[PDB]
């Protein structure tokens, strides 16, 4: 639930601030969610989870 | 060309004569440099002069092992590039 | 003799790790029974779910895939302990 | 929270460790091989060099 | 200890029972070295020694991704110059956000 | 089978021994040095690119300034 | 004797090989060499790259001193005590076309400015 | 050293085979070597390919293999016509002004005047005149230079 | 000084310095005529310090002479052509016997030469 | 080692071959052996010279057919002896010869 | 008639390299020199027809060598006055070298293959020189490049020789890549590859820089001179051909054929190359290396003269053709000296009884190199120095280069002849046959004819200069010669060491460029395709 909340909140906040519907909102929300996924994880994972 | 011992002996004896300290009869086909009266720095010069005489390059570690009239002749005979 | 891959770890330690998979094996009907029942009721409830955005659906699928634990993983690591 | 990340075989550590002992090819020996990193040095105009090279009459 | 296997006349027979070793194609095979074989094995299976380090990520990004970014920027600049040269309207390229639909020039039109 | 690992010592006395070895570690340039030298040499390779960029920017800036002065002259007049 | 000279054979490898042993070039004769001499190992004359850079730092100002004066400090009027070669008008007009010509520096001419701007021509083709 | 008999023009000192070609040993009595199974088939097939390629490249009528060969006479006639027309264009300055107006509407520069004379019979001009993109003055200008 | 020179005993180390110095006199000269006076000068330079017995001073002289011999290494060593580092070394190396030559290669199993696809 | 039977078919060491130099005599190379000097070399050289001159004749015909002089030479040129397409010479002043 | 010379050279190449088994070592020793002699007669006829009598000819072998859409190129030969002169010089030198190799290469296994390489090498030079369009020039350019690769690395069992050949190949590859870029530029904006329609009065700077970068490769200028010194690994006949005519001159010939160069770049680069080549030749102790650095210096003079005046192209070509002769003589005599003494180092050479012809040829070639008055080299070099006075920066550097050239030339002469014998007491000998005498007679005839016939039409045309300015090069050369005879020290040991390392251009490449090249290779392969993208 926490991961999904970060994803949805960041998506809506970026779309409101940008004012446009774009790919970038989803990429940024996913990047934040993957960053939260890999807070204390070993080295490849800080890169791979934001990307996925 | 494998050069025979007799010629190599003659030329090494010829080179050894040029040191002033060495007396012309002390040099024999089998004599160490010490009995001839040669020092270490002199042995350097004799090894180099052997290098001009037979037109060869003595690698240094073998150059250390040359301390006698005998083994110098042996080394020259061993060399196939000796002239 | 041929060049071969180096195998990390000691032979007996690796064999001991592999031997932790030799545990009492439950029969799969117990899992299947519950999955069938809750799946039938789940399919009945899904027709009443609200329509979700495709983006949210894909993120939910990703989270479910990441959170899914293979049955072998629980098998090796299960301890009958508090 | 058990997750795939725990059981994915992440390349954090080398599977194969190279052998320590390694072959160094034979090379002709240079007796004195210290590098000259100074274009201007006292060594060029050293008294020994002057006596050995520059001074003797030719 | 050796014998001639090949016969030009056509009367060739392989003497599998012959005491003498035939001079067959294996006669000229290279002897091979144990350490060279292990070097070949190591070099082919270099993925075993691959490790994700910040230095590795730095190298991969800076050279590979850097060259891709530089090439894409140069190609975009060349496309812009060619559009100015040809007299075409700014073309709607894929990642360029342009409010023009010009993609393919009309041959019939004079630009 | 395999080639012999025993060397030939017949010519050591003539041409020197093989005892002396290389001092190289057989390792490559450091990542930091490599970054500097790639990002220096590769631009030097691409010298036409920067010439074209410079002239195109000059042409576009002159054209825009001409357009601005033209607008100024065509506004009052 | 050019042909048939004795040679030393390089010893066979007897230890695990380094990963970058391809940097060493060995044909079987004893003195193997790096792929590019000076990349590693003994340096010719025991001179490092720092030494060569310092030597070049010493040389460049002296070598560049003759060139910098004429190219930068000097000007067309004061470079030489004479004007460029004088030609008939028909010949001069054709010769002035060449961007790499030598009549573009004739400051006596009334087309000097245009000739100088022609000399400092385009870096790249516009089209 | 020197030459073997002291004379440069003396018979060679080497008798026998300098080497074994393909690695094959000469037969003792001079018996010919048995030919390989593929030799006849290989020679016939590949020689047939190359001979057919030669014959088709050279035997075939113009325009059958090389299309440009067909265009060579037509280009000669077109070259003559274009020569006459460009010569007429240089002489008449009234036509130059009219073609100047035609060029500007076609987004072409004045130096492209020879080009327009050379694209009289082409898809672009021929269809643009029909559609209205090309001014109808170009037809009259072309005719005034003998088409 | 290289590691091999350092590992050498004192007597042999001074001998190496004298040998390398003489060779570098040969390399830096323009002819044989220059060699003799310079060789005598090197002779006297070594003879001057031979009777010193203070170890620390002797170490200083050896180290300084080794630095001097390192700096004055010639870019172009004068090496006899037939030896390692020489022009004619390896031009046409004498080819050894016992060469593995396969006679009549194409006539060994001529019809069945080729690669086969073996399957289970 | 007792020389193999095929050594009889192989040729000897040539006069130009150094006595110390050893080469494998079985190796075949199109440019020749290590020191060559084959028997019958004189006839082969004569044949090569004949082929060279015949090819020179063919090339001479081809070149003369395709040699185009579009500007008159200033003076007489040797090509006038063999090719008839040479323009009549005109000197520096402009007079025809 | 014009085609015949290329036919003769390529026939010699094919005959010796493919049927040399039948011909033999003697068969090469006849068919090579005879064919090049016939080619020399043909080249003499060409020179008389084109240069003296002003009759250019075009021979189109066949059309549509490449015919793809508008791109159309044909195999055609145009013998213009530049081409006839270069053809004559090249064929004369190559006939001499073929006469030379009969005795020099007798102790070499593949003498037939060597002759075949030499003849195809000359043939590709003549293809480059006589081409009517850029593509034929590129064909000859790459042909001489590959022939140099197969000739420098002739001794395959030497790691140094094969690495030298690889060096030459790679550097020349970069240079012709730049040339191919310039070729594409010129085809696009001029409509053709032929030199006639190639003419542009104004050209954008990029084309000029590409042409110059391509030219500085073969004509080894600065940053591209590394291969010339290493090219000494090859046999002496190779060095004479590559340094005299075939490889080094090609860049100058390209720059003269198409006057798209810029005055500012060529003069600075040439003067820098001349000074650096002289300074490098000062330190060198091999006989063969000094002559290569002198070749570099002369190339620097020729490149510099293009900036001076409109006649600079003519002056450069005149110095080119004059230089080929005495430089080829210098290499051939040096090679004979090495064979007689079994040595390559200048220290151990000395006075010894020899042939009067060889010593005289060495003396006269070195005098031409120095600038001795009333000689062919003297006129072709004073034409450059006197006309470079207007470019003050260029003139100064060229005058110092003349001083350095005189110094090392006189030092080499004193060390080879005047100095006492320096080699050992061993039986060493190289007896010279009449063929080598005919070779040196041909070179000496070229040198003598150069004086009477001249190098350029404006060679003796007045440069309106004060007498003390005009005769200055002679005084500088004389001072350099006198200082060289005394064997005085000119620079400190640090700068002598710097020059012995040739400026450290190669050490920079080693430590930075090659290491970056192989680190890029490491990232591309080990980290990425056999790393990140390879499964366990
Ligand atoms: C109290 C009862 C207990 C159950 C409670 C629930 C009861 C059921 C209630 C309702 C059931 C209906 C809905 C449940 C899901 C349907 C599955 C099912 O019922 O089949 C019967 C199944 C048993 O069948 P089985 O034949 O015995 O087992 C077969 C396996 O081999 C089993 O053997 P195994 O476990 O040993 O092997 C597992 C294997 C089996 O493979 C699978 O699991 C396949 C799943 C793939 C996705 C499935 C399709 C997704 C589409 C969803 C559609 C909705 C969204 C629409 C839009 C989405 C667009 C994609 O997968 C793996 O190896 C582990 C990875 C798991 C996902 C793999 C994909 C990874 C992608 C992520 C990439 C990131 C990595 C990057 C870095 C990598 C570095 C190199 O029962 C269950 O598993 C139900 C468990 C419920 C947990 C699911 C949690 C999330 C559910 C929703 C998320 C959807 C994603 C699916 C996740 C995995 C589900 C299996
Ligand atoms: C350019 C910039 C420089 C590139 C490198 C910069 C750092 C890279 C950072 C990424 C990284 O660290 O990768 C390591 C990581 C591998 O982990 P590991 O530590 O090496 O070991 C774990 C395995 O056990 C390893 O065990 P293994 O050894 O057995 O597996 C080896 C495997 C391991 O490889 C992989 O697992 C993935 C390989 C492809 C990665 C995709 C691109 C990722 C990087 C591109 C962006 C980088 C910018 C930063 O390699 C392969 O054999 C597969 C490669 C064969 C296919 C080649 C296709 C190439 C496609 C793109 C190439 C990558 C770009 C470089 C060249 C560019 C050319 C245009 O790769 C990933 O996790 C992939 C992350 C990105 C995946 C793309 C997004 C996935 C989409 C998921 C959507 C979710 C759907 C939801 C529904 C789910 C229900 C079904
Ligand atoms: C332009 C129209 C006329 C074309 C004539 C071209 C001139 C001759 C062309 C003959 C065919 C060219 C390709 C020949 C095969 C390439 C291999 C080769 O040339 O040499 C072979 C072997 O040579 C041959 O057997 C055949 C060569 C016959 C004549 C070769 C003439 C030179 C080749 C011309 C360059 C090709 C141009 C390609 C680019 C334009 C290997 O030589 P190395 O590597 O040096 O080793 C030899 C051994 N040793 C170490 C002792 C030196
Ligand atoms: C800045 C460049 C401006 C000038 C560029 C021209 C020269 C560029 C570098 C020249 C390298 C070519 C030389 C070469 O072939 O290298 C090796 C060949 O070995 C190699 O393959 C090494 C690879 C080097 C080639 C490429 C490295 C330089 C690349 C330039 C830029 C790097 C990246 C740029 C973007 C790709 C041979 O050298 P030596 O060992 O000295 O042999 C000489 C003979 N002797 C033994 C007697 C000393
Ligand atoms: C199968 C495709 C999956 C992508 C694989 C890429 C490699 C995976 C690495 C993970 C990285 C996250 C995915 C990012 C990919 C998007 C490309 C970035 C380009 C970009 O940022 O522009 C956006 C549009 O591109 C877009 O977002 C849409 C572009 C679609 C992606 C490229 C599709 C073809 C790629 C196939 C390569 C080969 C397949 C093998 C994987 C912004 O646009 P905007 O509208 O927001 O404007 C901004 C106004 N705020
Ligand atoms: C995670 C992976 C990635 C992480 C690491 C990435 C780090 C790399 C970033 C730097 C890459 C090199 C620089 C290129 C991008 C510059 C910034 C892009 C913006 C841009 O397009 O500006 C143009 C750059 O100039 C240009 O057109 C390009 C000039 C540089 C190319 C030449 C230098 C290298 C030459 C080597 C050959 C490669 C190219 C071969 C064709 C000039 O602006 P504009 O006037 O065009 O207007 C366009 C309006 N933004
Ligand atoms: C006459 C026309 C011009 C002819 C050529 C002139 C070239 C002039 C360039 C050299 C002058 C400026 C040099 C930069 C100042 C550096 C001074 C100190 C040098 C230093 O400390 O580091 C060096 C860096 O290499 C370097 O310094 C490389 C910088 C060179 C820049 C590239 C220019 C091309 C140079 C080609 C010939 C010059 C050869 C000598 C540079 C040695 O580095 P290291 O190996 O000790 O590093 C350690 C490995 N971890
Ligand atoms: C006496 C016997 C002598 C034996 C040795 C001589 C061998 C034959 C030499 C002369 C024959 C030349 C033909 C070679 C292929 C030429 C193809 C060709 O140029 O014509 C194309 C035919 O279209 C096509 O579609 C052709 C299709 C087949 C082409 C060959 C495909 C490659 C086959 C394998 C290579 C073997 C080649 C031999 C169209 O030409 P164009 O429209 O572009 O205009 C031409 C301007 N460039
Ligand atoms: C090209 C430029 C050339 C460079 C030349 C630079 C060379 C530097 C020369 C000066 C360095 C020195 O003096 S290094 C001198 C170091 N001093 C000593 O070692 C004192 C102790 N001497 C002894 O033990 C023996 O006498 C011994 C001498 C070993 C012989 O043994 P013998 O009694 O059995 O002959």
């Amino acid at each position: 639930t926490l991961l999904g909340a970060i994803f949805c909140a960041t998506d809506a906040l970026y779309e409101n601030y940008s004012g446009k519907k774009s790919y970038t909102s989803g990429m940024v929300a996913g990047a934040a969610t993957g960053a939260v996924f890999a807070i204390g994880r070993p080295l490849p994972q800080p890169l791979v989870w934001p990307l996925v | 060309h494998g050069l025979d011992r007799d010629t190599v002996t003659e030329r090494v004896i010829h080179v050894a004569k040029h040191f002033e300290k060495v007396d012309p009869n002390k040099i024999t086909p089998t004599a160490t440099f010490e009995e001839l009266g040669l020092d270490s720095l002199d042995t350097v010069e004799l090894v180099m002069a052997l290098e001009e005489e037979f037109g060869l390059e003595i690698p240094d570690n073998e150059a250390d092992k040359i301390t006698t009239m005998a083994d110098a002749i042996s080394y020259v005979v061993s060399n196939p590039l000796a002239k | 003799d041929e060049p071969k891959h180096q195998i990390p770890g000691n032979a007996l330690d690796n064999w001991a790790f592999l031997r932790t998979y030799a545990k009492p094996l439950p029969d799969m009907i117990h899992y299947y029974y519950y999955v069938y029942l809750f799946g039938f009721f789940f399919v009945y409830k899904v027709a009443d779910f609200p329509e979700y955005s495709p983006r949210v659906l894909v993120m939910a699928a990703l989270i479910g895939s990441l959170f899914y634990v293979r049955r072998d993983w629980v098998h090796r690591e299960f301890k009958d302990s508090p | 929270v058990k997750t795939l990340a725990d059981y994915i075989h992440w390349r954090n550590k080398p599977s194969s460790i190279p052998p320590v002992d390694e072959y160094r090819p034979p090379v002709p020996l240079v007796n004195y091989d210290k590098l000259s990193t100074q274009f201007f040095s006292k060594l060029d105009n050293d008294p020994v060099i002057n006596r050995v090279l520059r001074a003797p009459k030719v | 200890s050796s014998r001639i296997a090949g016969d030009t006349t056509g009367k060739y027979t392989p003497n599998i029972f012959s005491p003498e070793t035939p001079m067959d194609r294996s006669f000229s095979h290279v002897p091979k070295n144990p350490f060279w074989e292990a070097w070949v094995f190591r070099r082919d299976n270099i993925q075993r020694e691959f490790v994700w380090t910040w230095q590795t990520i730095f190298d991969l990004a800076t050279f590979v991704g850097g060259l891709y970014v530089a090439m894409y920027a140069t190609a975009s600049f060349c496309s812009r110059q060619n559009d100015k040269r040809n007299g075409y309207p700014e073309r709607n390229y894929y990642f360029s956000d342009s409010k023009s639909n010009f993609v393919i020039p009309d041959e019939r039109e004079f630009y | 089978n395999y080639a012999s690992l025993k060397a030939d010592t017949s010519m050591d006395h003539v041409f020197g021994d093989s005892t002396n070895k290389l001092n190289y570690d057989f390792q490559l340039m450091s990542s930091k040095e490599a970054f500097f030298w790639n990002y220096t040499l590769y631009p030097i390779v691409g010298f036409p690119i920067f010439l074209y960029l410079y002239q195109f920017n000059k042409l576009e800036n002159f054209e825009a300034e001409i357009a601005a002065a033209k607008a100024a002259k065509a506004a009052s007049e | 004797a050019g042909a048939g000279g004795p040679v030393k054979l390089s010893p066979p490898v007897d230890k695990p090989l380094p990963y970058n042993y391809d940097f060493w070039m060995d044909n079987g004769i004893y003195p193997g060499q790096p792929i590019y001499d000076g990349m590693f190992g003994s340096m010719v004359g025991n001179m490092s790259l720092e030494y060569m850079a310092k030597g070049w730092l010493v040389l460049l100002p002296i070598l560049s001193a003759p060139f910098v004066y004429e190219h930068c400090i000097a000007d067309d009027v004061t470079r030489n005590p004479f004007v460029p070669r004088q030609y008939p008008s028909e010949v001069r007009e054709f010769l002035a076309l060449f961007k790499n010509g030598f009549v573009l520096n004739d400051y006596s001419q009334p087309d000097y400015e245009e000739m100088k701007r022609r000399q400092s021509g385009l870096l790249t083709p516009i089209y | 050293s020197g030459h073997p008999n002291g004379s440069f023009w003396s018979e060679g000192t080497q008798v026998g085979l300098n080497g074994f070609k393909y690695g094959e040993i000469p037969l003792p009595n001079g018996q010919p070597r048995k030919k390989l199974w593929l030799e006849n088939i290989w020679n016939i097939g590949y020689g047939g390919f190359f001979l057919g390629a030669f014959c088709l490249y050279y035997g075939a009528p113009p325009g059958h293999v090389i299309p440009s060969q067909w265009a060579t006479p037509k280009a000669k006639d077109e070259y003559a016509v274009d020569m006459k027309m460009i010569d007429k264009y240089n002489e008449r300055p009234d036509l130059q002004a009219r073609l100047s107006i035609v060029l500007k509407d076609l987004n072409m520069i004045e130096e492209e005047a020879y080009d327009l004379i050379m694209m009289r019979k082409d898809y672009k001009v021929l269809l643009g005149l029909h559609s209205g993109r090309v001014p109808a003055d170009l037809k009259a200008i072309y005719e005034e230079l003998e088409a | 000084a290289s590691e091999a020179v350092l590992r050498l005993p004192h007597k042999l180390r001074v001998m190496r310095m004298y040998r390398t110095g003489l060779k570098e006199i040969v390399n830096w000269s323009y002819g044989r005529h220059e060699f003799y006076p310079r060789a005598n000068a090197l002779r006297m330079e070594f003879e001057a310090n031979k009777e010193l017995s203070d170890r620390e001073q002797i170490r200083k002289l050896v180290l300084h002479g080794e630095d001097l011999l390192a700096r004055f290494r010639h870019w172009e060593p004068t090496i006899r052509s037939e030896f390692v580092g020489g022009t004619v070394y390896g031009v046409w190396p004498q080819h050894c016997k016992d060469v593995k030559f396969v006679p009549n290669p194409a006539y060994i199993d001529e019809f069945k030469q080729g690669d086969t696809v073996l399957l289970y | 080692v007792p020389e193999p039977p095929y050594a009889k078919y192989l040729a000897n060491k040539s006069h130009y071959c150094p006595p110390d130099f050893h080469y494998s005599r079985e190796i075949y190379a199109p440019y020749g052996g290590y020191f060559n000097d084959p028997k019958g070399w004189r006839t082969n050289t004569a044949i090569a010279t004949l082929v060279m001159l015949a090819g020179a004749y063919a090339v001479f015909c081809f070149g003369n057919a395709r040699e185009e002089r579009l500007r008159a030479p200033k003076g007489w040129i040797p090509s006038q002896l063999w090719n008839d397409n040479v323009p009549t010479p005109v000197d520096y002043r402009g007079k025809v010869l | 008639m014009f085609l015949l010379a290329v036919y003769f050279l390529f026939f010699s190449a094919i005959a010796n390299g493919f049927f040399g088994r039948y011909l033999g070592v003697r068969g090469s020793q006849l068919l090579g020199p005879s064919a090049l002699f016939l080619a020399l007669l043909c080249s003499g006829t060409i020179f008389y027809e084109v240069c003296i009598q002003g009759c250019s000819t075009n021979i189109k072998l066949f059309e549509n060598f490449v015919y793809s859409n508008e791109l159309n190129v044909s195999a055609s030969f145009l013998y213009d006055p530049l081409a006839a002169t270069m053809t004559l010089t090249v064929v004369w030198i190559s006939c001499a070298v073929h006469a030379y190799q009969n005795l020099y290469m007798r102790g070499d296994g593949s003498q037939t293959l060597f002759t075949s390489y030499l003849s195809a090498f000359t043939g590709f030079m003549l293809i480059l020189v006589a081409g009517q369009n850029l593509v034929m020039l590129f064909i000859g350019w790459e042909g001489i490049g590959v022939c140099s690769y197969l000739l420098i690395g002739y001794y395959g069992s030497r790691v140094s020789a094969v690495k030298s050949a690889n060096k030459s190949l790679i550097v020349n590859k970069i240079s012709d890549g730049f040339l191919l870029g310039s070729m594409l530029y010129l085809w696009f904006y001029t409509g053709s590859f032929s030199y006639c329609s190639l003419a542009t009065f104004q050209i954008p700077d990029v084309v000029s820089i590409l042409v110059l970068l391509g030219a500085i490769g073969k004509s080894s200028q600065l940053f591209f001179h590394v291969w010339l010194a290493d090219a000494m690994e090859g046999p002496t006949p190779v060095s004479a051909l590559i340094h005299a005519a075939t490889l080094v001159t090609a860049g100058i010939y390209v720059l003269c054929k198409l006057n798209l160069h810029s005055q500012s770049a060529v003069g600075i680069l040439g003067a820098a190359t001349a000074l650096m080549g002289g300074l490098f030749g000062l330190a060198a102790n091999d006989l063969k290396r000094v002559i290569a650095f002198s070749t570099c210096s002369q190339l620097g003079y020729m490149m510099a003269v293009l900036s001076t005046c409109d006649d600079g192209a003519d002056f450069a070509m005149g110095h080119l053709v004059s230089h080929a002769g005495f430089k080829a003589t210098l290499f051939l005599s040096a090679g004979l000296s090495i064979a007689k003494e079994n040595n390559n180092f200048l220290n151990r050479y000395g006075s010894r009884q020899g042939s009067p012809t060889l010593s005289f040829a060495t003396t006269i070639a070195s005098l031409n190199l120095l600038g001795f008055p009333e000689l062919g080299g003297f006129y072709s070099k004073e034409s450059i120095l006197n006309n470079a006075y207007i470019n003050q920066g260029v003139s100064i550097i060229l005058t110092l280069a003349t001083f350095l050239t005189a110094f090392y030339t006189s030092k080499v002469l004193a060390q080879l002849y005047l100095f006492p014998y320096g080699n050992g007491r061993q039986q060493k000998s190289f007896d010279i046959d009449a063929t080598t005498l005919i070779c040196f007679g041909l070179l000496l005839s070229e040198m003598l004819l150069r004086i009477f016939t001249g190098s350029s039409l404006s060679q003796n045309m007045t440069t309106n200069l004060p007498a003390h300015i005009k005769n200055l090069p002679f005084w500088v050369a004389l001072s350099g010669a006198l200082s060289g005879l005394a064997t005085t020290n000119l620079f400190s040991s640090n700068f002598m060491r710097f020059f012995g390392n040739r400026g450290g251009f190669d050490v920079f490449y080693a430590r930075k460029c090659s290491n970056v090249f192989y680190h890029n290779a490491y990232v591309s392969y080990t980290l990425l395709d056999r790393g990140f993208l390879k499964l366990y």
